[PDB]
């Protein structure tokens, strides 16, 4: 797991 | 060089997912001097994400090759990936800094173009070092809070360009700024206001708002 | 400049999804004038099958919409594609037959390279016109078969360099010579004599030669 | 469906 921005799951 | 044809074609490229033709297209485009629609900042940002996402994709296999080996050819691959990253990274904040931001006729717009000037020195900051790593960070705090403001008096808190922004600061806080009770602040500030108005959103627009609702959540139970 | 960097380079570009880094590492490693192992001729071959796999999905989509239309736009954005991987396929033939083929040792090697050019022709007959698409078709079809013939004295039927060669010449029977008798001819007998043989396979052989054969079979289907 | 060459089914 890791930070997560915007977009990154579609 | 009629801007007509330059969108007709950035739009091609997307299609044929070539998308650093489609940002050279885009940059011809924006240096024209005119707004960009909602559908043309949309192209812009598609298409410079894709450049620099496969850019940091490459940096962090080869950044983490360099620290475990810790010859020169990491380091100086490394190196090469790093220099065309930042070279992208710029030629996107000059146009923002340039046109985008200051030409912008809406509220709207402006978050859209600050938020982008936060990321784009967010993702300068990721392979920073030294005086410029102080520099950038500066410089990404200030693009994201003035987005920030912005955007708590024009948007509503489900506003996905509102949630967008707010997740992506809170995002530099805690892996950039090295601030994780500013981050898991905001997130956590976000996530809250935004559920409260879920219940008034329709199927579609739920779905946009929850979608980076649910990396909010992620974050806050990676961070905690 | 040294070839073990290039070939180090290769390797870490391969990791990062660099695959047009990749392929000028490896051009550079060829250029140096010795022989590929196994290994290195499997990273020259992936780098270039990517970059010019890429042009090549850009190019269908754009000729599509050129000729549904059917401005100048369209038209010149996929000649400039075109014009790329044109490119392309002619630096990678320019090493087969400036180095790959001709300094080979063995008949393996031969054929995977006699392969690579049938494929790498096969590529610019799929975007040629008149007299130059003339002249590739002729090309591709004397490497192919020249890999053939090398490939029924040296290697047995489930091979699976033996199988790729034979289910691409068939793909280049069909789509590029307009000879579907042949196409159909060939896939057949390569897969009747390949399933000949399966029984004698272990674990992982099998596989290999079955992924191979499911195309052939695939092909068949659609072609009758 | 369309005419299928080494390698495009990994
Ligand atoms: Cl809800
Ligand atoms: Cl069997
Ligand atoms: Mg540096
Ligand atoms: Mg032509």
């Amino acid at each position: 797991l890791s930070s997560s921005s915007c977009g990154s799951n579609s | 060089m009629e801007r007509a044809s330059l969108i007709q074609k950035a739009k091609l490229a997307e299609q044929a997912e070539r998308y650093e033709d489609m940002a050279a297209f885009m940059k011809g485009a924006v240096e024209k001097g005119e707004e960009l629609s909602c559908e043309e900042r949309n192209l812009l940002s598609v298409a410079y994400k894709n450049v620099v996402g496969g850019q940091r994709a490459a940096w962090r296999v080869l950044s983490s090759i360099e620290q475990k080996s810790n010859g020169p050819e990491v380091r100086e691959y490394r190196e090469k990936v790093e220099t065309e990253l930042q070279g992208v990274c710029d030629t996107v904040l000059g146009l923002l800094d340039s046109h985008l931001i200051k030409e912008a006729g809406d509220a709207e717009s402006r978050v859209f173009y600050l938020k982008m000037k936060g990321d784009y020195y967010r993702y300068l900051a990721e392979v920073a070092t030294g005086d410029d790593k102080k520099r950038i960070i500066d410089s990404a705090r200030s693009a994201y809070q003035e987005a920030m403001d912005i955007s708590k008096k024009e948007m509503p808190p489900t506003n996905p360009i509102r949630l967008g922004l707010a997740l992506n600061f809170s995002v530099f806080h805690y892996e950039i700024a090295n601030s994780p009770e500013e981050a898991i602040s905001l997130a956590k500030t976000t996530f809250d206001e935004a559920m409260a108005d879920l219940h008034t959103l329709s199927e579609d627009s739920y779905k946009d708002s929850t979608l980076i609702m649910q990396l909010l959540r992620d974050n806050l139970t990676l961070w905690t």
